[PDB]
RNA sequence: CGCCGCCAAGGUAUGUAUCAAGCUUACAAG
């Protein structure tokens, strides 16, 4: 309700941010308005890591609603902290976290080739999630100031408008 | 490939502005692109974000923009819904055999909704067969297999929905994305279908290979195994596509003739299902002598069952002793049935992606044995076609011939008939030299 | 997959047998728990026996639950009619839907209808209660005759012969 | 094989399937130039299709050929034109699988192309649509070919320099004599004649098809321009004019009487 | 569920949950391992696991 | 009319979808790792034989390749509407770039997939009875007295003053 | 590609002309160089007639 | 003793003249 403030702020309406926060074209935009709407990465940086957390609540909402249970849901949301950048295209727009990503990656080799020590098996199942949200916090711990600055002189040059010859 | 005229002499000698005249020629740069679209766009290297075309289904897992300019071109002129339209108008004018069924009594071409040929999340159907009375249809099975228990719901009106997809190397296996999509629509609640029967037919463009998986009322599985492998034979907008690829790819023939393809059972052997021939004409045989005492009498030598395999010249060669030609009765009336448990043991004891998914026999006297003896195995097609082999002639030639006549056991060999040929030339070619060689050495 | 169901489960199921065929409709008994008691209370008392189906807009809805078959007629086992219970999670986006039927306010009566394709107008104006299971609403969609002699009701109309209650949850008694 | 299948006729009937199909593969073919023989064949056999109850097979190739004209080899795009030229006689216009709406979009950039047998048959096409099917454009599009068609003069052949007045003729009569008219007497200035007497002579044309007054007051007006090469020009066109016209030219003899003299 | 507190704005704008989590590192690391324990005897014991359909 | 299966277990999956499975490709144990695995397994077993001559099969005569989709996960799919479409060579038949415009060279004026869309939302002198309605040479019916005045006034028809010349009929 | 560094060109371009109007653009450029000329030089002889 | 995994701009111009929602205060007031 907040990112689609700022397209219905920006009067695009060609624009449709839906509900598991993608963002797309229904018109084959033409030039001038090509131009007017493209976003930065104060944009998509955001619109990810909301994509994250939608994935996660909506596995959490998804046991609650009790259709899934509760080694279903950890297995689950340890896939969510282990194959983000398959699955949310949040490098894409700030790619210093592509290390967090593979630093998900590597770890998950630890922890899934201790499960299956033993007779265990080599499939779904490794629902031991807490050493991939870690990182993904850690990069959160860095990514409040950060994009919290970008959001502000976004919202800056949205409500007062950009100085031409000022700096 | 191209040959034709980058070097173009004095072109015609123009006056190319500045950008016409130093820049990069695009066009041979985008139809190397077009030509690995398969291994340039593979739906799972990552399986995340995937854009479809719009008026077509191609998905482009990737940011690669010549690739899209590249097929973008070959379905140019809204050809997805022409290809749509064109298969299935051509299958519902097939269905002008109405009372070859147990009826039909209209085929309603449903209103020409638009949009429906790319519409990949939801589907309608596409033509609806109203009957009479019970049509007693089947449980939902492939157009592949043979069994067709044929025991549900007696119902009154049919449909048929065709569904299009494109290639790309990861998943082009339409036996299995017509049933998982089939199970898709109709367990979905978005469809309007208007009865729980029917069928959807899956066709694969890039790649063009063709499948379905619905239930089946008596007269129709045989009949559209026919009717649609003659629109994948002959089709007017999906063979534009056809040649818009070729017009698109710069690729040319050169034979002077149609290399040796029609509706022979030569053509659809080497559609990557695996068919086998089988030679049974020489199980029994007998030899010709003069013995100590000038009286002639017969001799039931060793013999042999020939199988073949057209698309690797695997030869399976079985050997029938001497010693099971006492104690039986009938002799020359029981092999027919000692011959199928045999085939069945060797579909048991290859693996599991090599056994045929079609078995070509010769002259028809074991269709009910194989079916009887096939229990275990549904969907083997058994056929007697009119690629009547000389396998006999193998019986002139020494190292099957001796080989054949000295065993002391079902010994069960194998040889291997496309020696080297594979390295240079394709089975088809190989095949239509061996056929030669065996039919030579067959009338002489 | 990629098809996604997009409505919250069922609880309770009630075989109904009209002269078009076998209709079982099961409902959602904790998303709207008053109007699915009027309905399996009503179906208990064997309440809807011979009563017809005396409108059908097709491609809309078709309406029944009137046993005085002009339309105005239903008394739920409130006394008082009761009040609508909206849901997020239940519209009207496709057909097989079962919904109580309005005259504005907080009006609903015996008087309910299904809906025969998609009917977007009547969002939070009526109170969804329950969805048709598969390979029957074929059997409803028998009940979409074009005989309509008029606007509304046929020549026809199928009456509900039987009225079965396939599971029961929250107990009740008939009167 | 064009005398023998006009022979045979309609007894021909269970042999079109082998020939379309030898034709269709043999228009693959490594490039190698034999497959202007196989669209001279088209063109050659697209007579005995219509007599023998035959529009399906000939749906069928029309839409083939319509992208064979994306050819390098001019000779082979000329034979393609030449097929796909006798396919538009065959059938009509009106009704034909790649319609007129979107083929002659295909011929505008077809036209820039400087060998001969292409222009020739890229103009006979245009000539046909643009008398029969005008009625299939933007009539921007005509405009912006009538630009075309004096490039498509100063050709070496008088083949094309004939049929491309004719085309001026036709678009005149689809969009009117006021637009290709100062196309053609901004044309009067090139220092070149097979460029200058051949617009002189589309001058006649769009004359006399639609009525001189309408080209006569401008026509008139420009012999006031003061060049050698427009008076001449104007002069030879009222030279053309009086030609065809013939016996109208009882109207207009005291409107050039003044401009003779 | 872990009901836990929040602060919300009286826009209904944004919803901040307010708590740093503050687990005893003993009992933290063995509830680990205690899960650790009953979901490997999960996996093993599961006649085949599906895991989630992941958007 | 189809009859029901008369039982209260409700339609569909237990888990209303939450293991929703990918099946469109070929399955687990027919797929071409599966059979990669096997073949290399296979190669393991058999080491200390050498030559047997059993076959057992083409490949094992000594992960790559398709690879397997992961089955837990629907792709996130847009239109890409935008067509890579020279405007200039759409609508001129002539591109400035020629051959070196990174865009199609189409003149194919079809309609989109979202106009697609959002079209798919969407007597007569005396004015009297004919009192004998009688003609005349060309078409001109008229009450027969009422057309004999008529003559009486102006000796040509009243429609178009076309000459009757004497000649009325019914 | 090099959008940067390649040959540029503007859209809508219209593209460079024939040789007919480029060298009648050529004969009017020549007049107009040889006007101003006969301009500078003051030459009171040259005459332009009815016919160029 | 086992690198590697990719978004955006850069092209389909911009500049004018009439015609609503988006957003803006719900005010000073004989
Ligand atoms: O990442 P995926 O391809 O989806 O599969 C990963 C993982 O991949 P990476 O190791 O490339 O990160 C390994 O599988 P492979 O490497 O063999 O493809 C891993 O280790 P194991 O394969 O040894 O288990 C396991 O795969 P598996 O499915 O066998 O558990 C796991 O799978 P998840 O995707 O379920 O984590
Ligand atoms: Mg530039
Ligand atoms: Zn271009």
């Amino acid at each position: 309700n907040m990112l689609n403030l700022l397209i219905h702020r920006k009067n695009l309406n060609y624009l449709h941010l839906d509900y598991n926060f993608n963002l797309k074209p229904v018109k084959t935009l033409t030039t001038k308005e090509r131009k007017k709407s493209r976003f930065g990465n104060a944009f998509h940086l955001c619109r990810e890591v909301l994509r994250l957390t939608k994935l996660v609540v909506d596995s959490h909402v998804q046991y609650r609603l009790g259709n899934v249970d509760a080694f279903q849901l950890a297995d689950g949301l340890q896939y969510i902290f282990a194959h983000v950048g398959q699955l949310t295209g949040m490098y894409r727009y700030k790619y210093k976290l592509m290390r967090q990503i593979r630093m998900c990656k590597d770890l998950k080799h630890l922890i899934y080739y201790r499960f299956n020590t033993g007779p265990v098996g080599k499939g779904p199942g490794c629902g031991f999630w807490a050493a991939g949200w870690r990182v993904w916090l850690f990069f959160m711990r860095g990514i409040t100031p950060l994009l919290e600055r970008w959001l502000g002189n976004l919202l800056a040059r949205q409500f007062e408008g950009r100085h031409s010859k000022g700096v | 490939w191209e040959k034709a005229s980058g070097f173009e002499e004095s072109m015609k000698w123009k006056k190319l502005t500045n950008a016409q005249r130093s820049g990069l020629n695009q066009i041979p740069n985008r139809r190397f692109t077009l030509w690995w679209s398969p291994t340039i766009n593979r739906a799972n290297v990552y399986v995340g974000f995937q854009v479809q075309l719009d008026l077509t289904g191609i998905f482009m897992h990737g940011k690669i923009p010549t690739l899209k300019i590249s097929l973008i071109q070959i379905f140019r002129a809204h050809l997805w819904q022409k290809i749509h339209e064109s298969i299935v108008m051509d299958l519902c004018q097939v269905f002008d055999q109405e009372l070859d069924a147990l009826e039909i009594e209209t085929v309603q071409k449903e209103t020409i909704h638009p949009r429906k040929s790319y519409k990949m999340n939801s589907s309608c159907a596409d033509i609806l067969l109203f009957a009479s009375y019970k049509w007693n249809v089947s449980r939902p099975s492939l157009l592949a297999d043979s069994k067709d228990v044929m025991d549900s719901t007696t119902t009154q009106k049919y449909w048929i929905d065709i569904q299009l997809r494109w290639g790309d190397y990861d998943s082009h296996d339409i036996e299995r994305y017509a049933r998982a999509k089939f199970l898709d629509y109709t367990t979905d609640n978005m469809s309007i279908y208007p009865s729980p029967t029917g069928v959807l037919i899956a066709i694969d463009l890039a790649y063009n290979l063709h499948s379905a998986y619905g239930n089946w009322f008596p007269g129709s599985k045989p009949l559209i195994q026919q009717a649609m492998a003659k629109i994948m034979k002959a089709n007017p907008a999906l063979y534009v596509l056809r040649e818009r690829i070729r017009k698109g790819l710069q690729l040319y023939s050169s034979e002077p003739t149609e290399p040796y393809l029609s509706s022979q059972n030569y053509g659809e052997l080497f559609s990557n299902q695996i068919i086998w021939f089988v030679d049974d004409t020489n199980v029994y045989r007998v030899t010709i002598h003069k013995t100590f005492e000038g009286n002639l009498t017969t001799k039931p030598i060793n013999g042999a069952i020939f199988i073949f395999n057209p698309r690797t010249g695997q030869l399976f060669l079985k050997i029938i002793h001497t010693s099971v030609w006492a104690g039986q009765k009938r002799l020359g009336q029981l092999a027919k049935w000692k011959t199928a448990e045999e085939v069945a043991a060797l579909i048991r004891s290859l693996p599991v992606e090599e056994q045929p998914k079609q078995i070509i026999v010769t002259r028809k006297g074991m269709l009910d044995p194989l079916e009887v003896h096939l229990l275990d195995f549904p969907n083997i097609v058994i056929k007697g076609s009119e690629l009547q082999l000389p396998f006999q002639a193998c019986l002139k030639v020494e190292k099957f011939g001796d080989l054949i006549l000295k065993a002391t056991e079902p010994q069960m060999v194998l040889f291997n008939l496309y020696d080297d040929w594979l390295k240079t030339i394709s089975s088809y070619t190989a095949f239509s030299r061996l056929i030669l060689i065996l039919r030579a050495l067959h009338v002489n | 997959s990629n098809i996604y169901i997009q409505e919250p489960p069922t609880n309770g199921k009630v075989l109904l047998k009209t002269t078009a065929g076998d209709i079982d409709i099961e409902l959602w008994s904790k998303e709207a728990p008053k109007a699915c008691r009027n309905f399996i209370q009503l179906c208990l008392e064997a309440y809807y026996d011979n009563t017809i189906f005396h409108r059908v807009v097709p491609g809309f809805i078709v309406q029944g639950g009137d046993p005085t078959g002009t339309g105005s007629g239903g008394e739920s086992i409130y006394g008082a009619p009761f009040k609508d219970e909206f849901h997020s999670r239940l519209r009207f986006n496709r057909r097989g839907l079962v919904a109580m039927a309005n005259a504005g306010s907080h009006d609903n009566g015996s008087q309910f209808f299904f809906t025969l394709g998609r009917a977007d107008e009547l969002n939070n104006k009526h109170t969804i209660f329950g969805k048709v299971t598969g390979d029957t609403v074929y059997n409803m969609l028998r009940l979409s005759e074009v005989d309509i002699d008029d606007d509304e009701r046929p020549h026809n109309p199928h009456k509900i012969k039987s009225c079965e209650v396939l599971f029961n949850p929250f107990d009740d008694i008939i009167p | 094989f064009g005398t023998v299948v006009n022979a045979l006729g309609k007894r021909v009937k269970p042999y079109l399937p082998q020939i379309c199909g030898t034709v269709l593969w043999r228009l693959n073919n490594k490039s190698a130039k034999v497959r202007q023989q196989a669209a001279d064949l088209i063109s050659r056999t697209a007579v005995v299709m219509k007599t023998c109850q035959e529009e399906k097979l000939m749906g069928h190739l029309g839409v083939v050929l319509y992208e064979y004209l994306g050819e390098e080899y001019p000779e082979v795009l000329g034979s393609i034109l030449g097929a796909l030229k006798a396919i538009v006689n065959v059938i009509g216009m009106h009704k034909m699988t790649p319609p007129i709406k979107d083929l002659l979009p295909r011929l505008t950039p077809i036209l820039k192309n400087r060998h001969e047998k292409v222009q020739e048959n890229c103009i006979d096409l245009v000539g046909r649509i643009a008398d029969r099917g005008a009625e299939y454009v933007s009539a921007r599009e005509w405009m912006r070919i009538c630009f075309e068609l004096l490039e498509l003069l100063k050709a070496h052949k008088k083949a094309i320099r004939r049929a491309t007045v004719n085309t001026f003729g036709y678009i005149a009569k689809a969009i009117g004599p006021h637009d290709v008219l100062a196309t053609l007497l901004n044309n009067l200035k090139v220092q070149e004649r097979q460029n200058r007497v051949c617009t002189t002579v589309a001058i006649a044309i769009v004359a006399e098809t639609c009525s001189p007054f309408t080209v006569l007051p401008a026509l008139m007006n420009e012999y006031r321009v003061p060049e050698l090469n427009v008076q001449n020009g104007v002069l030879k066109s009222l030279s053309f004019l009086f030609e065809y016209i013939g016996e109208m030219g009882k109207d207009y003899i005291y409107a050039v009487t003044p401009l003779l003299e | 569920i872990r009901d836990v507190p929040v602060l919300y704005h009286i826009t209904g704008a944004i919803s901040f949950v307010n708590e740093i989590p503050w687990v005893i590192e003993p009992v933290y690391i063995s509830q680990w391992g205690s899960m650790w324990i009953m979901m490997r005897r999960e996996k093993r014991d599961r006649r085949h696991f599906k895991r989630m359909r992941f958007p | 009319v189809y009859k029901s299966t008369r039982s209260a277990k409700p339609v569909g999956p237990e888990d209303m979808g939450a293991t929703a499975v990918y099946e469109l490709d070929t399955e687990k144990e027919r797929d071409a790792q599966a059979i990669f695995e096997r073949s290399q397994k296979i190669q393991e077993e058999l080491r200390g034989k050498e030559d047997d001559k059993i076959y057992r099969g083409i490949n094992n005569y000594q992960r790559k390749g398709p690879i397997r989709a992961p089955e837990h996960l629907r792709a996130t799919v847009r239109w890409d509407y935008q067509p890579d479409i020279c405007k200039d060579y759409k609508e001129t038949g002539f591109c400035g770039f020629g051959d070196s415009c990174k865009f199609l060279h189409d003149r194919s004026d079809y309609k989109h997939g979202w106009q697609i869309e959002r079209e798919l939302d969407e007597c007569f002198i005396c004015r009297q009875s004919f009192q004998n309605p009688v003609v005349t040479k060309c078409r001109h019916y008229f009450c027969e007295s009422c057309a004999l005045q008529h003559f009486r006034t102006t000796p040509r028809c009243y429609v178009c003053d076309q000459q009757t010349n004497g000649v009325f009929n019914p | 590609m090099d959008f940067q560094h390649r040959p540029g060109g503007k859209t809508g371009s219209g593209g460079v002309a024939s040789s007919s109007e480029s060298n009648r653009d050529r004969r009017e450029r020549l007049r107009q160089l040889a006007l101003e000329t006969i301009d500078i030089n003051k030459d009171p002889y040259f005459m332009k007639n009815h016919l160029g």
